[PDB]
């Protein structure tokens, strides 16, 4: 509804949504947007607060702050029965992950301002082999539905849960462990039919795998799995030796055609203390398991380290000519090639915190803690 | 297919120039070519490498006496090898810097190796 700027590489724009900058005394929030539920959240120490996109709910969940994610509502594709008066109110569920306890509430209606002694009793818990005497804690998570939910914990493991059997009925059971190291993305795949979708996992030691996984009986399946730290590193040593030692991986994202990806790493060049950023195309061949670098490019706008140990760079790829947003603590670097580079950025003021991030099929959404939601959208 | 020629038997002072020929598929799946030396006993040891672009590069051991060149009329790359010393001896392999990469690293091309001995 307010419009910052708009020119013919991007607008930048505010989302009216019902986040409020005042859910929570605590400086420190956890959040992000899910665009396609239509709900976003936050939490702090003692509550998560769900909102609307479109213009609140809160679950008392009581300490370290918990990790949350949204569910779709409970839909029946293709009935011959006339739909229900309620069964258009339910607005979606929600996942709790404190410690190494797993709670799935399946709607959240129910359960607002319900102090926790009440609300668990609405609720589907699962134990998860989380060492929280070892400072285990879960670190992402992924909504892959229909398929189900995936979480990585800060040490390395891999949990995909399910969230309904073969019959939509809610439930909450540890599907399979997909397995210093830690996942640094999980992107989700094509739907691949009744229950099934890939979901990408790259890792910090440049482990990249495509899984097929399943809420449909079936057991889940790695197409692919590879290591790309090398080539990377070899696409880089030559013109950038400081590249030894420095590489890093932060983020990936799919393309288009299903069969490449995109890699954000850094490399930093301690002589001028300057850090650069580094777009990766990769192609991959399902049937020998293999890969090649189509393209490497560097960020020339954008040369700062990263040292906030919370925030994590996420890319965005609008689904010619391709784009390749960005977001850093403190701003958007647009990259756009034909499908020569060129490179825009948005650069925001140091005093707002990015809290979390959504996205549609068109544009980027920042969750900003002080301003709420920013949308970022890339004229193509 | 890679395919390399020019091997023989010289002696110490001389001369000889290997070729490596590629067909178009590989020169497809690589970054440059360059030739890999094995001494008996020994393990291979890379020591001249051309670019497709042309950017040559010699082995610390090769490099005032050897050169690295391309023909750009058929792609094939030459190592000149003058200035040969006895310690030259060895099996020499044309290679191709694979641009691919598998669960074993990356895929390179390799040819078959041809003997260069150097008397003195």
């Amino acid at each position: 509804s307010k419009v910052f700027t708009e020119n013919n590489r991007y607008i930048v724009k505010t989302l009216q949504t019902d986040y409020s900058s005042g859910f929570s005394n605590d400086d420190e929030l956890n959040g992000y947007i899910d665009m396609q539920i239509g709900y976003g959240l936050v939490n702090d120490h003692k509550k998560v607060y769900i909102w609307n996109i479109h213009s609140y709910i809160t679950v008392p969940f009581r300490a370290v702050a918990p990790r949350c994610i949204l569910t779709f509502p409970a839909t029946m594709d293709e009935s011959p029965l006339a739909l229900n008066p309620n069964d258009q109110d339910e607005t979606g569920g929600l996942i709790i992950i404190k410690g190494s306890k797993a709670i799935y509430y399946e709607d959240i209606n129910s359960i607002n301002n319900l102090n926790f002694k009440l609300s668990e009793k609405f609720s589907h818990e699962l134990e998860l082999p989380i060492n929280s005497s070892g400072g285990e804690k879960c670190d992402l998570m992924l909504n892959c539905e229909p398929a189900g939910i995936v979480l990585s914990t800060n040490m390395g493991r891999i949990f995909f849960i399910t969230i309904r059997n073969s019959m939509g009925k809610p439930q909450l059971k540890l599907g399979k462990l997909l397995n210093n190291s830690s996942v640094v993305s999980l992107r989700n795949g094509p739907i691949l039919g009744k229950g099934t979708r890939l979901v990408y996992i790259t890792t910090n030691k440049g482990i990249f795998q495509t899984w097929q996984l399943s809420a449909t009986n079936s057991h889940p399946t790695k197409l692919i799995d590879v290591n790309i730290y090398e080539a990377i590193l070899e696409s880089l040593q030559d013109l950038y030796p400081f590249a030894h030692g420095t590489l890093k991986i932060w983020d990936s994202h799919p393309l288009q055609d299903e069969s490449s990806q995109l890699f954000l790493s850094s490399i930093y060049d301690s002589s001028c203390n300057e850090t650069y950023y580094i777009l990766s195309t990769i192609i991959f061949d399902s049937s020998s398991n293999s890969f090649t670098i189509f393209s490497t490019y560097r960020l020339n706008t954008f040369m700062e380290s990263i040292t906030d140990t919370k925030f994590k760079p996420k890319i965005f790829i609008p689904q010619e000519v391709t784009s390749i947003l960005v977001m850093f603590p403190n701003a958007v670097v647009i990259t756009q090639v034909n499908s020569r580079k060129w490179e825009d950025i948005v650069s925001l003021r140091n005093d707002i915190d990015i809290i979390g991030s959504g996205y549609d099929s068109k544009s980027l959404y920042v969750l900003t803690k002080q301003m709420g939601v920013l949308q970022f959208f890339v004229k193509e | 297919q890679l395919v390399e020629s020019g091997g023989g038997s010289v002696q110490a002072g001389g001369s000889l120039t290997l070729s490596c020929t590629a067909s178009e598929s590989i020169s497809k799946r690589i970054h440059g070519i360059g030739w890999f030396r094995q001494r008996r006993g020994e393990q291979r040891e890379e020591i001249a490498y051309i670019t497709t672009g042309g950017r040559p590069n010699l082995g610390d051991s090769v490099k005032d006496r050897f050169t690295i060149s391309r023909d750009k009329s058929n792609g094939t790359v030459y190592l000149q090898m003058n200035s040969l010393k006895p310690e030259d001896t060895a099996v020499y392999y044309c290679h191709g810097r694979g641009r691919w990469w598998g669960t074993e690293g990356r895929l390179d091309y390799w040819g078959q190796g041809t003997q260069v001995t150097v008397s003195s």
